[PDB]
């Protein structure tokens, strides 16, 4: 059936710039795919919990606050989205 | 002076392994475990009620908290077992 | 004597006590009647899961009685319980026997 | 310029900067595809997608920092998958 | 000494803090001293981060605090950094810091 | 959903840096900060009261929660500001 | 009221070695014993400091197992087996 | 396999200590450390025995956990020997020093 592979929308230069921000001087070619895997697992975890909040509230629109709460569940506190 | 669940953990042990005993140290571990899981689930159900401006923790808040807190198959099986308990209680 | 809430729900864990504990914690202004039933059900299931695995580990080692070590072996050998309990220390549990392969003679 | 000099210049540039580094629309399609796996017919507030993007980029940069220390520990300058895998193991993100 | 805040010597809102402690499922009762002490601490910590973020603004010749300056303030302060060790500041960036071994 | 402290943050900004402003995105961060810290201290004050079977959160639970949650040096300063405020409010009051 | 001093040295080379063995460590540099003492001292000071904060809050002079279990929760560590 | 080097002895020690559950630091010295540390924070503090035992179980589990990560860090650097820099890497990634 349909190809659902949007992880591949995350581009080599985006990953390289995140690594430079993390202070990385040189990057093996194998890290790009590895990175896409870790990012997918992160996002699956967060989004699974955020839609859990949404569904519990009987809403069909995921709000920033659903995401803030889902992040807290992963042990991450995000500032700037309460307003 | 944490809650003791020893009696009930014994009853479950006899259902699952009629054979086997349990040391008092091991029983202390099980008691810690029940209290810990109770506090995680109720603390989350309390946050859910508050987020949604509800005065009330129902079995819906408990269910959602179980889905949030438990991994994978454990969550599915615990959701099924909770749902069964509520259906049987409501019937009887 | 009236039929216990636990009986009515088909459970061993105490529904009545669970309802009182939820009220005693001030988690919310009100606690609905199904809440403690669903909660007791879950606590009982998870307990059954661990005691099953631990009872097994006790046999896999020729013992008739669960000690903290068997609970630890039970939890650490199970992908989901290990995750659930990832920040937990079991007193007198020790660790899983496991040596890194690089450290072993070829 | 020399590739090591270029990298270091890129480090200084990306460390002074706060802009998101992943393209907004590609990220948004990724979020939508993942959400659709769990529940069809879900919509996202655009600020929910932005929250996700801010957290994801923070996460990945933090992870690259640890990855880098793992590389330097093994006397390499080049990050490899094994550096990511070590960092995630010690972080407790995988077992 | 007219509003509850004023009486306490505070900018942060004591009456409002009391109300929030009451609506939050925290205890059956909240005494009058609790929201005073909580407001003072919230006010003190706010001032700590503004002092420091203001200093970061002035170091970069700005006159307006942005998220960047909040990030710099927190990450350069050992105490605020420990307090907020699991916090992500949206649009905060990271500290300029390159490992010595990577320099020519 | 979350409480806004913008007015108060701004009043505190004018005392500590009178000639500095703040962007609206930085004000959003500050709000998230006050809410987060409020929730941490209140949740700990609540655990403490339950642990000690007290039905009331007093300034003593708040104080102990502050010492638990803040790193040691910063807790000194915060405990001292909390105590001052309670002393003023309790004095001429 | 004896003034206790230098008890970190009661964390001996053999004790530390037995801990690393349980931790699966095959070989140990002579510098890790002092490093380990330092790491243990910090962990313990942090825990005991929060434990006593619980004890003093309750106006007790005796630190209990539950004071310790609560302190450990503050480090994000959950200890089982001491709720009795 | 290989025969009795320190290598072979270390491995038996690992097997032996991963098999048992007993605490590995002597109890009276541990208690004396606890009491010494508590002498700063407060004079005239007492410790229930089970409190000191709770502190010991937690401390030893923390060190053993930390030694596990440290080992992975040594192995990463192609060493069998753990060093302070291995501990310090582990602690940094754990966020205990960051
Ligand atoms: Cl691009
Ligand atoms: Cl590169
Ligand atoms: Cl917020
Ligand atoms: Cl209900
Ligand atoms: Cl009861
Ligand atoms: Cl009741
Ligand atoms: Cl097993
Ligand atoms: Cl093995
Ligand atoms: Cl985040
Ligand atoms: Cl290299
Ligand atoms: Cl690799
Ligand atoms: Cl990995
Ligand atoms: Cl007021
Ligand atoms: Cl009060
Ligand atoms: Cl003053
Ligand atoms: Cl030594
Ligand atoms: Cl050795
Ligand atoms: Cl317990
Ligand atoms: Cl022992
Ligand atoms: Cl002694
Ligand atoms: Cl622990
Ligand atoms: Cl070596
Ligand atoms: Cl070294």
């Amino acid at each position: 059936k349909v190809l659902r592979d949007n992880i591949q929308g995350i581009t080599k230069p985006a990953i390289r710039r995140l690594a430079r921000r993390g202070g990385v001087k040189r990057i093996s070619g194998l890290i790009y795919e590895e990175t896409r895997g870790v990012l997918k697992v992160f996002l699956e975890n967060v989004i699974r919990d955020a839609v859990t909040y949404t569904e519990h509230a009987k809403r069909k629109t995921v709000t920033a606050m659903d995401v803030v709460y889902a992040l807290k569940r992963q042990g991450r506190t995000l500032y700037g989205f309460g307003g | 002076r944490k809650e003791s669940y020893s009696i009930y953990v014994y009853k479950v042990l006899k259902q699952v392994h009629p054979d086997t005993g349990i040391s008092s140290k091991a029983m202390g571990i099980m008691n810690s475990f029940v209290n810990d899981i109770f506090e995680r689930i109720a603390g989350e159900a309390s946050r859910l009620a508050h987020y949604n401006k509800r005065s009330t923790i129902t079995s819906r808040e408990i269910q959602t908290a179980v889905r949030l807190l438990l991994p994978g198959e454990l969550a599915k099986h615990a959701v099924s077992e909770g749902t069964k308990a509520v259906t049987k209680y409501t019937s009887s | 004597k009236a039929k216990s809430r636990s009986s009515r729900a088909g459970l061993q864990f105490p529904v009545g006590r669970v309802h009182r504990l939820l009220r005693k914690g001030n988690y919310a202004e009100r606690v609905g009647a199904g809440a403690p039933v669903y909660l007791a059900a879950v606590l009982e299931y998870l307990t059954a899961e661990i005691l099953e695995l631990a009872g097994n580990a006790a046999r896999d080692n020729k013992k008739t009685r669960i000690i903290p070590r068997h609970l630890q072996l039970a939890i650490r050998n199970d992908e989901e319980l290990n995750k659930l309990l990832g920040k937990v220390t079991i007193a007198q549990g020790g660790v899983l026997p496991n040596i890194q392969a690089v450290l072993l003679p070829k | 310029y020399r590739p090591g000099t270029v990298a270091l210049r890129e480090i200084r540039r990306y460390q002074k900067s706060t802009e998101l580094l992943i393209r907004k629309l590609p990220f948004q399609r990724l979020v939508r595809e993942i959400a659709q796996d769990f529940k069809t017919d879900l919509r996202f507030q655009s600020s929910a997608v932005m929250a996700l993007q801010e957290a994801s980029e923070a996460y990945l940069v933090g992870l690259f920092e640890d990855t880098n220390l793992c590389a330097i520990h093994a006397k390499r300058v080049t990050i490899m998958p094994k550096d990511i895998q070590l960092a995630r193991r010690i972080r407790g993100e995988r077992a």
